[PDB]
């Protein structure tokens, strides 16, 4: 049906028209109005998706009647993605991508909607915790196929990346501004920040918030090659502006990381001079604050800390190895900040020049010496020989190979 | 009722397969009684009553008078009653003949211890 | 007021602006619920300067953009749209009005329309009789015919349903004594419409719904539409106190409904204490029927009611005789008990006109009496008087009637915040188990029963005993000794002290060959 409605353009010029009536009027009382919940009518969607695009793309003169249809059927295909099997996955992949494609390519008075399906869809998966209910931990094979390699998803469909890299900005930035993140006393007198005062009065949108920021995190490691070069004064500056009168909220510190991080691999350094003196004013006021903290908080400070850029701010470098012979001595037991501790000092004494660095080894060393001081399916197919069922439990139990938890020996 | 005229004037099976169950869509209008449900089943008696002397149906001719008729002489139901012997369309009106001009006067012509216990407490 | 001057030139910006307008004064509207109901008395005032939109020719999008504009301006506001000659009421009802009215649209272009009942069917019955009369118009023009005869996958039942549960969902919300009056007649025209259990949910959130003066309406309009002579058949006759008043009756109708039960019982009790006219089945069925509602419903008022106010003196016995005075407390127990024990029991030997409805009669007899012996002082031997103890010499035969006898019995082998800018997107766009004998409309009373009597207070006469004389025979007929039998299968906690003498007939049931087939086997 989509596809032949492509060639029917030439014949009649009104059932193009007819066809994306039908169509969408098929497809909204299958899944929107009746039979939501319990219906087994959602291993069709790809190819309700990829047909619509399909007559889209000839359909001039949209009705703008069916358009609140179109986009409350693409959010429910970006939401139901991890009820699929593989090798169907990539097929839902394809059909979005081709939505995306389609209406992007006729008007700048249309493409104001491919920002708010984008932003509905992570307002979407941002909230999600017989069954069992996928958390964050498989849409991002989705999310990065969307964005990173996609020069193999549109290639068979006829930048976009660089559209859906600013909307997916825009929409990260546009859910923190309005959350109410503030956290109120609950049921001695303390001394610490985190006390019984760790308590939010909006508890959903923490959990929203601390499903947001570990999503970013897996989403934007590369694909910036200048992707992220425009936004940082802009991102850096609201971050700033956010968490000087946000204190004890972990995760801004992580967003700040993320960006910093990026920021180094991009130049962006070799004094762009207003994020240089925002910087250099807030990473005192960490260095100084952060003695009164506890564990999970502290994790995220001295990852953010030991991550600037410092052979550019080598400026007063008696200001962090507090925050050096910290990240050592809470190694040893949590060993990702261990990591970043000999990655960071690994990185000052190469590139900071040997004259103010060279008093500081005495206290930076010495803190250095904690570290020299059955049968399951596999089984049974293993005990039998080798007869393709080895292949079986070889081949469908790979490709999560991907958690590089370091151990201590390397 | 002008929605099913697909079968017998384009092509079909064996003749009349329309007229049994035409009795059966038009016979279930009177299970309730309300107002406006007398007036569309005179729509149907005032459309196939040109299809009779069209279609060659003298065999449905005769017969879809008394389907009408007994319908109105087992009960009351005198709303139906006064629409159909106000207008009129009754038993056989000209000749029972196909080729005939005359008019309708045969439809004018027709229609004018167990008690024990009980007390104790 | 400028905007709306040029209302024919540019009508789809000017469309655009107002809903770019009005869902921004929805936005802001925990801080500014002020200008967020101005702004749409002030375009209602207005509507005299737009009729090229919902007049006819005009193509079948900007009346849907009216829908949508009009849904969104009374969805914003207060119910103020219609109350002592406000505003515009006649030009925005004739346009709610003409819009669903001409077949111009699809069926599926109506669904937008009708939506918005809950705001416009609380009105005076001037011109709320033409409201009605539109929408029995679309119920006689746009319904099928004589029954659903379409699966889902043709596109009409489709279409059917995707009318049917917005249907549901404003009779569900609006409790209106007209919609339900309109949803009962379309239910209650075959055996079944395939979609019963939301229907009975659905009837279920109507009972309980608060202010309490307004269940009494709704019981009271679909009595009256049962009780009245409108010659309808036996089955649409039986079914509306079978499946549309018994379903707001049990859920929850009112915890102290004195109401219903009491303006009722002198309207019934005649006509169970009347006769039958037995020259023509017409005028007989019907007035089986309704002796078969009266009993299902006086058994349900029985069944769910405390006993202080129906058994001492109270404010609810002195009804049925001369007014208001003291006559001798409970004698509404007294005649009703005499006239139930009257009804199953007439032998019909030479009676066999329309016997198997006779039969439903009986059972619903039964069941009415084995309610009220709940509310009976239920100390002594009333349980060995009523429900059992007949005199076969007189043709007494309690349960050789009610038994049908005739049916060849089956029996097979065994097998926060972010809600909110979330719904601004939803704004602007849009026990046992029953085979065969468990389902014998009879043993659940009994069952609870027997229960009873083991936690109220030899053999145990008129109910163990009993059948022990009417199970031990081989002469009897079979289905009432298949019948007795599943009793003590599901009743075995009363039995299990009195197994001494339940020890043979179970074995001589399971041992001859006469029980069917080749012998039933999940009952063996």
């Amino acid at each position: 049906y989509g596809l032949f409605a492509g060639p029917c353009k030439v014949i009649n010029a009104k059932d193009v028209d007819f066809m994306y009536v039908e169509l969408i009027q098929r497809c909204k009382q299958m899944f929107l109005t009746q039979t939501d919940t319990g219906d087994d009518r959602v291993y069709q969607m790809p190819s309700f998706l990829q047909s619509v695009a399909s007559v889209l793309l000839y359909l001039d003169t949209v009705p703008e009647v069916y358009t609140p249809v179109l986009e409350h059927l693409v959010v429910m295909q970006i939401d139901s993605f991890p009820q699929y099997s593989p090798k169907m996955q990539l097929v839902c992949c394809r059909a979005i991508v081709k939505v995306f494609l389609a209406l992007a390519a006729k008007g700048p008075v249309l493409r104001n909607c491919i920002s708010t399906v984008v932003h509905q869809g992570l307002i979407r998966i941002c909230s999600k915790p017989k069954w069992k209910v996928p958390t964050y931990k498989d849409y991002v094979d989705l999310f990065r196929h969307l964005l990173s390699s996609d020069q193999m998803m549109d290639s068979i469909l006829a930048s976009l990346n660089h559209l859906l890299y600013d909307e997916f900005v825009k929409s990260v930035l546009k859910i923190v501004e309005k959350l109410d993140l503030t956290l109120e006393i609950q049921t001695m007198i303390p001394t610490s920040d985190p006390a019984a005062n760790l308590h939010p009065a909006k508890p959903k949108d923490f959990s929203a918030f601390i499903n947001l920021v570990e999503f970013c995190r897996e989403i934007l490691p590369e694909k910036q090659a200048e992707f992220f070069e425009p936004w940082v004064y802009s991102f850096s500056y609201e971050l700033i502006l956010q968490s000087t009168r946000l204190p004890l909220i972990s995760g801004f510190y992580k967003l700040l990381s993320i960006t910093v991080r990026n920021a180094k691999k991009i130049k962006y350094f070799e004094g762009k001079y207003s994020c240089f003196a925002l910087f250099v004013k807030f990473g005192k006021e960490v260095a100084v604050k952060m003695k009164q903290y506890k564990d999970e908080l502290l994790a995220s400070c001295l990852t953010f800390l030991l991550s600037l850029p410092h052979n550019i701010i080598e400026l007063d470098v008696r200001a962090y190895v507090p925050a050096l012979q910290m990240a050592f001595k809470l190694g040893l037991s949590y060993t990702p900040l261990a990591e970043v501790g000999l990655n960071a000092l690994e990185e000052w004494s190469i590139y900071i020049d040997r004259h103010v660095m060279q008093p500081y080894y005495k206290d930076i060393l010495p803190c250095l010496d904690g570290y020299l001081k059955e049968v399951s399916a596999l089984s049974r197919a293993a005990q039998k020989g080798f007869n393709k069922v080895v292949l079986k439990h070889l081949k469908k139990t790979k490709n999560l190979s991907s958690n590089e938890a370091i151990s201590l020996e390397e | 009722a002008e929605n099913f005229r697909v079968l017998v004037k384009q092509k079909k099976a064996s003749f009349e397969e329309a007229s049994n169950q035409l009795i059966n869509h038009i016979e279930q209008f009177l299970d309730t009684n309300e107002t406006p449900y007398f007036m569309k089943s005179i729509d149907c008696i005032r459309a196939f009553r040109e299809e009779a002397i069209k279609f060659s149906e003298e065999q449905r001719f005769n017969n879809f008078l008394k389907a009408l008729q007994e319908k109105v002489e087992i009960k009351q139901l005198n709303h139906f009653w006064e629409i159909v012997v106000q207008d009129g369309i009754t038993l056989i009106t000209k000749e029972e003949a196909s080729g005939s001009s005359v008019t309708a006067e045969e439809a004018k012509k027709f229609l004018a211890d167990v008690d024990d216990l009980l007390d104790m407490i | 007021l400028e905007l709306m001057q040029s209302s024919v030139d540019n009508t789809k910006m000017v469309s655009a602006v107002l809903n770019g307008m009005l869902d921004q004064s929805f936005r802001e509207r925990a801080n500014q619920k002020h200008q967020g109901l101005k702004l749409a008395t002030t375009i209602l005032q207005h509507w005299k300067k737009c009729d090229s939109w919902w007049a006819k020719d005009s193509p079948l999008e900007t009346k849907m953009a009216v829908l949508a504009l009009l849904a969104k301006i009374l969805q914003i506001d207060s119910s103020v749209s219609f109350n002592t000659s406000h505003g515009s009421f006649p030009e925005v009802f004739t346009t709610y009005i003409s819009l669903l009215a001409d077949t111009k649209l699809d069926l599926h272009l109506k669904g937008q329309a009708v939506t918005l009942l809950p705001f416009f069917t609380s009105l005076t019955g001037g011109s709320l009789e033409e409201l009605r009369r539109v929408l029995e118009q679309l119920i006689v023009a746009h319904f099928p015919m004589q029954s659903r005869e379409f699966p889902p996958g043709t596109p009409r039942f489709n279409n059917y349903v995707d009318c049917m549960k917005k249907f549901l969902d404003a009779l569900e919300l609006s409790q209106s004594p007209m919609l339900l009056e309109l949803m009962t007649e379309v239910l209650c025209r075959e055996q079944q419409h395939v979609m019963e259990e939301l229907f009975q949910s659905s009837f279920r959130r109507i009972a309980r719904r608060g202010s309490c003066v307004t269940q009494v309406g709704l019981l009271e309009s679909v009595y009256e539409m049962f009780r009245k002579d409108d010659p309808r058949l036996s089955f649409t006759r039986q079914s509306f106190v079978d499946r549309s008043l018994l379903t707001l009756l049990w859920h929850c109708s009112l915890d102290a409904l004195r109401e219903f039960f009491s303006t009722i019982v002198v309207d019934a009790i005649d006509v169970l204490k009347s006769r039958f006219t037995k020259l023509n089945e017409s005028t007989f069925d019907t007035q089986i029927t309704k002796k078969m509602g009266y009993y299902k419903i006086l058994d349900v008022m029985y069944s769910r009611l405390p006993k202080d106010d129906v058994h001492a003196k109270e404010s609810k016995i002195n009804q049925v005789f001369h007014g208001s005075c003291i006559t001798e407390g409970n004698e509404l127990t007294k005649t009703l008990i005499k006239l139930c024990y009257d009804a199953f029991t007439e032998n019909m030997a030479g009676e066999n006109q329309l016997l198997e409805r006779r039969r439903l009669y009986h059972c619903a007899a039964y069941n009415c009496a084995i309610s009220v012996i709940c509310c009976v002082f239920n100390e002594l031997k009333f349980y060995q008087g009523f429900l059992f103890s007949e005199k076969p010499e007189k043709n007494l035969l309690i349960f050789e009637n009610l038994i049908d006898l005739k049916r060849r019995y089956n029996f097979p082998v065994e097998v926060s915040t972010l809600s909110e800018e979330m719904s601004q997107f939803d704004f602007s766009t849009g026990e046992l188990e029953m085979d065969e004998l468990n389902r014998h409309e009879c043993m659940a009373p009994l069952t609870a029963l027997v229960k009873h009597m083991h936690r109220s207070l030899r053999d145990l006469p008129s109910w163990m005993k009993f059948l022990h004389g009417k199970l031990g025979n081989p002469i009897v007929p079979l289905n009432i000794r298949l019948f007795l039998a599943k009793l003590v299968i599901n009743t075995e906690e009363v039995f299990r002290p009195y197994a001494k003498h339940w020890l043979s007939p179970l074995l001589q049931l399971a041992a001859s060959e006469n029980n069917g087939g080749e012998g039933i086997h999940y009952m063996v």
